[PDB]
Order: C-alpha cells, then structure tokens, then sequence
RNA sequence: GUGGGAGAGGGUGGUGGAAUUCCCGGAGUAGCGGUGAAAUGCGCAGAUACCGGGAGGAACGCCGAUGGCGAAGGCAGCCACCUGGUCCACCCGUGACGCUGAGGCGCGAAAGCGUGGGGAGCAAACCGGAUUAGAUACCCGGGUAGUCCACGCCCUAAACGAUGCGCGCUAGGUCUCUGGGUCUCCUGGGGGCCGAAGCUAACGCGUUAAGCGCGCCGCCUGGGGAGUACGGCCGCAAGGC
C-alpha cells in the first residue's frame, strides 16, 4: 500500500504552499501515486480487471484535472508534468 | 463363536431397504440382516415391517455370538428407520444407545438429477 | 511491518530433547523472517475436536511476532516444512471486539 | 423452537474475536458442531458475522469440531 | 485532505474438514441396487452393510437471511499477500475543475472453439432396461464430449427491476444493513414493505417514482415473411453485428 508518511512525502512535495493540499497539482500528484501502483500490480495480475476499471478510472479523473490545468494558467501545467512523467 | 457380549448395532436405512449390520466393538461386523435376507425382493424389501424383521435376524443371528448389550448407530432417512430401531431394543439385546451418523458433505459432489433440482 | 499472531500445534508425544529442538527450529525460522517476538503463551497439550493426523491431541505454541509483510507466507512456508510440525495459522492482529459488556 | 435462553444472556464481556477461547466459543455451537443461529445465540449480525469467523478459526487449530455425531433417536 | 466503518468486490499463493469414487487391509455372507411395478446392472475372482489406511478430483454444510459487495456479467470454508469501489465525521484544501456521451477501447453467465493438462461426481450424444398403440421421451442402469486448471477465442441471454445516466423538487408509517450523535432517538449511505399528492389503459408506481421538471445518449412506428436474403465488418469454426 501507500503509506500515511509516503503519501504525505508527496502533499509536501506538491502543495502550491503550507496546508494546501486539494490544489490541481496535489491532486495531479496523489492520482500519479496512486496509479503507478496499480499500473505495477496489474502488469502483474492481468486478469485482475476488476481492479483496472479503478485505474480507468483514476487515470480518467487525471486527465480531466491537468486537462482543467492547461486552460487556468498552462505555466503550473507545463511545469507539472516535466514534474512529474506524464507525456514523451 | 466368540462370545461378543456387547457390541454396536448398524441400521442402515433408506428408501428403498433397511440394512442391519451387528458388529464388536473394533467396528468388525460380527452378523448381518436386511430386506434380501429375510425373505422380501424388491419394493416390500424396504417397508418397516421388513425393517422389523431384519433388525430381529440380526439379533438372533448375533445372539450366538453371545451378544447382550449394543450401541445403536443409526444413518439414512428410509422408511423404516424406526422400526429396526425398536425392533432392535425388544430383542432382549440391551440397547446402550441410539445415534444419527447420516453422513452428509459440506456440499461436494453434484446429486444425480433426482436428488438435485435443489438449486 | 505489521503485528501477526501466530500459531502452531506440535506432535504431543515430544520428549524434551525432541521438544526443545523443534522449538528451536520456529525461532531459528521466525528470526530469520524480520520476526520480532513481541509475546508468547504455550498452552501445552489440548484434547482436539477431532483427531489430528491419527494423534487425538496436539501441544499448542501462540506467539505474536511483528515482521515483513513481503515475508509472512514465506515465513510461514518454511514453518511447515517440519514433520513435528503439524499446523501453523499465522492469523494477522486485530484489536478485540467485546460483547455482552 | 428457537426459545431457550439466549445463548448470549447466560454469558459475560467476551472478545467475540477469541478464537482459542473454546470454554466460550463451544457454547455458540450446537449440539453438533453446528454454529447457532442468532434466535439461539441472541447476538446481532455484527456479532454473530464475527463468531462465525472465529469458530471456523477454532476448527482449523482443532479446538472446535465441525460436525458431533446426535445422540437419542 | 484528515480521521474513522462495513463488505461472498477482484487477482496470486497456501491451506481445513465433510462427502463421493477408486485402491489396500481387516471383519463378514448373499445379496445389493433400482422402481408405480420391474428389469438392465453389480456381487461366491466374496459385492452390499461395518472398521482402518491411502490416492485423487471437484464443491464448500452450519453461520445464512426479509443480509452484504460489485458498473454489469457476477461474488460466499479458512489464512496471508496484492488491488478496486464505497460510506460517515471534521468542515481543513482547489475553485465550476461539471453532466451526458455518436464512434473508440475494455469487461461480459452458460454453451461452444484452439493448444496443453486434469478427470472424483455429474452428464448432451450414445449403449442398454422399462413404460407405451408407438416412446427416436419422461422412470432405471451405464456413458463420451463437457463440466475443472492454464493460455488464446467466441460476445450471446427472460445479459430482468423486462424500468439508460445525472441533478433539483414533492406527506408520512414500518422493518432492516452499515456510519456519526446530546445513543428514550436524531442525522447520513444502502436494502424492503404500506402509503400523501400525483401519475397510469389497467395492474401498479409512489423520496430506491412509473410523480413534478431540466440536460445528454439509445431505441419504437401494425402482424406474418424475418432476425430470414443480399452486402459489409468480426470469427479457427459455430456463428455474431
Ligand atoms: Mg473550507
Ligand atoms: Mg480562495
Ligand atoms: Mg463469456
Ligand atoms: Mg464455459
Ligand atoms: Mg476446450
Ligand atoms: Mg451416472
Ligand atoms: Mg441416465
Ligand atoms: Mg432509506
Ligand atoms: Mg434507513
Ligand atoms: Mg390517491
Ligand atoms: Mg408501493
Ligand atoms: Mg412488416
Ligand atoms: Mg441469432
Ligand atoms: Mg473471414
């Protein structure tokens, strides 16, 4: 699993400043996390599709927000996702 | 010939023939009755008179053996059941005990068609 | 890593030497596996329910270790192996759920 | 049917989650090792959802039986 | 976000006991079985019934329901690991980031197909017994594919609540599952029943709408011919759209 520590590694790591945690980039952030975890299990358990309809999902609701990024300033945007690794 | 004396008593019952095997305490059968063996073929062979009849062969027949006192076992639903079951404890044969062993799974094998349509 | 009791039931006809090795060999094992002994009871020789492996009795072992997850079934696998050895439930910790209080 | 005496009531502050607790659990069980309903055990889904794991733990370590043959017939 | 809760939600590994079949030994003898009756069939190479030992396959009794989880198909022995959804409280962060959704992509009971494995019980076909005017059936005795595992495929269904998804509004009573509270009951999420207003051809529905409204998708346009023909796309095929 994520752990209350690892996942506040991440919050820290992200937050526009102190106590910011629901801000797009946060939120951005946490989705990757949680994501790249799941990607990893499944590479594993392929017939585990219950379980890949959540990352369907979460990868939806991602890129719905960095979506929402790149229209209200594409500066934190551009600047997220070399952040992060999402695109080639 | 071997002077039993106290033994277990086997009813094995069912719809269709009631069984009675008389064994020592080991669980080695000493006698044996049922519906064949009284004299019955077929569909009477499993009545509860039937029953009655070879639950008391099975005394008798153990009663040489020196049989005297027994622990009833009993196992199926037959019809008939019963009966060997008083039979059996009017056979002068003290009957210790009386038992339901029916074996049943924690569901494991499928029942032929007439014992499934269970659902 | 997180807090597993663990369990295990042992031939009762032991002679102390016999005994003690076994006992020597869980260790030896929970040691091995990240497994931080955080208590133990031995409750001894129980009359099972029902007949285990012919024997109509079983020396019992509780412990309550606390190690890697990644380990546990591992752990576990290796805590069989011994013919002494006759059932291992290593059931995770759980904090009580009173009744009738 | 069913109207006994609770096999709860007739009983103190337990840990529902005991599962070596056999002078407790065997209570729960029927006159086979069959596990009582809750119109005998008087627990509550919660509760009796909870026993239900922990006799069938006590049936793997040994401590409880999971069938006792009927006794009168 | 933080703190909490329930669950047969999914995937992997391990494992428990009951029963069935088979093999091994013991003890034991003439039948067992099966039916409305029977018979085929099994049994003196010793069956059935009984005790002990083993092998193996598949399924999980009680708990258990008016129950729960899931988007649907569907999911219940137990343990660990991996992983999805969801609910309540706190009102802490972002600041309309929303809803629906043609195409697309994925999932999708059973049967069925391909390769390999497995095969205890069950059982299309089939081989027999019986019933019958006949009996290519219902009942009985056998039994192969299959049912099981893996990998790949098929993509159907009374795939049903025969009720698309989201949101707002419109009496209550009662039962229940899970959370929070000042825990006689209030408040939230879910499952039922009776019912206001209202709706409806009627039956019924009725805060879990089939009510009153708004957004978006899909679909209907008398029956038979016909889910057929042709064409196209998909499939190894069966065959699907
Ligand atoms: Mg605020
Ligand atoms: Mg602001
Ligand atoms: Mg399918
Ligand atoms: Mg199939
Ligand atoms: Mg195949
Ligand atoms: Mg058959
Ligand atoms: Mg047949
Ligand atoms: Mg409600
Ligand atoms: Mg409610
Ligand atoms: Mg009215
Ligand atoms: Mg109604
Ligand atoms: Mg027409
Ligand atoms: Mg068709
Ligand atoms: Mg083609």
């Amino acid at each position: 699993p994520i752990t209350k520590e690892e996942k506040q590694k991440v919050i820290q790591e992200f937050a526009r400043f102190p106590g910011d945690t629901g801000s797009t980039e946060v939120q951005v952030a946490l989705l990757t996390l949680r994501i790249n975890r799941l990607s990893e299990h499944l590479k594993v358990h392929k017939k585990d599709h219950h379980s890949h309809r959540g990352l369907l999902m979460m990868v939806g609701q991602r890129r719905r927000l960095l979506r929402y990024l790149q229209r209200e300033d594409p500066e934190r945007y551009r600047a997220l996702i070399e952040k992060l690794g999402i695109r080639g | 010939k071997r002077q039993v004396a106290s033994g277990r008593a086997y009813i094995h019952a069912s719809y269709n023939n009631t069984i009675v095997t008389i064994t020592d305490p080991d669980g080695n059968p000493i006698t044996w009755s049922s519906g064949g063996v009284i004299g019955y073929k077929g569909s009477r062979k499993g009545t509860p008179y039937a029953a009655q009849l070879a639950a008391l062969d099975a005394a008798k027949k153990a009663m040489a053996y020196g049989m005297q006192s027994v622990d009833v076992i009993v196992r199926g639903t037959g019809a008939g059941r019963e009966q060997a079951i008083r039979a059996l404890q009017a056979s002068g044969l003290q009957v210790k005990s009386i038992v339901d062993d029916t074996p049943v799974p924690h569901n494991g094998c499928r029942p032929k068609k007439k014992f499934r349509k269970a659902s | 890593m997180r807090r597993y009791e663990v369990n295990i039931v042992l031939n009762p006809n032991l002679d102390q030497s016999q005994l003690a090795l076994e006992k020597e060999i869980i260790q030896r094992a929970l040691e091995n596996y990240g497994a931080r002994v955080e208590k133990v009871e031995e409750l001894g020789l129980r009359r099972l329910a029902y007949p285990i492996a012919k024997d109509p009795q079983g020396y019992f072992l509780w412990y309550q270790v606390e190690m890697p997850e990644d380990r546990v079934n591992d752990l576990a696998r290796e805590l069989r192996i011994r013919d002494n050895v006759r059932r291992v439930m290593v059931v995770k910790s759980q904090e009580p759920f009173l009744a009738n209080a | 049917p069913s109207r006994k005496a609770k096999v709860k009531a007739t009983l103190g502050e337990f840990d529902l989650r005991d599962y070596r607790n056999v002078e407790v659990l065997k209570r729960f069980l029927s006159e086979t090792g069959k596990i009582l309903p809750r119109r005998r055990t008087g627990l509550s889904g919660k509760e009796q959802r909870i026993l239900a794991k922990t006799i069938k733990r006590a049936r793997i370590l040994g401590l409880l039986p999971f069938t006792e043959k009927l006794v009168r017939k």
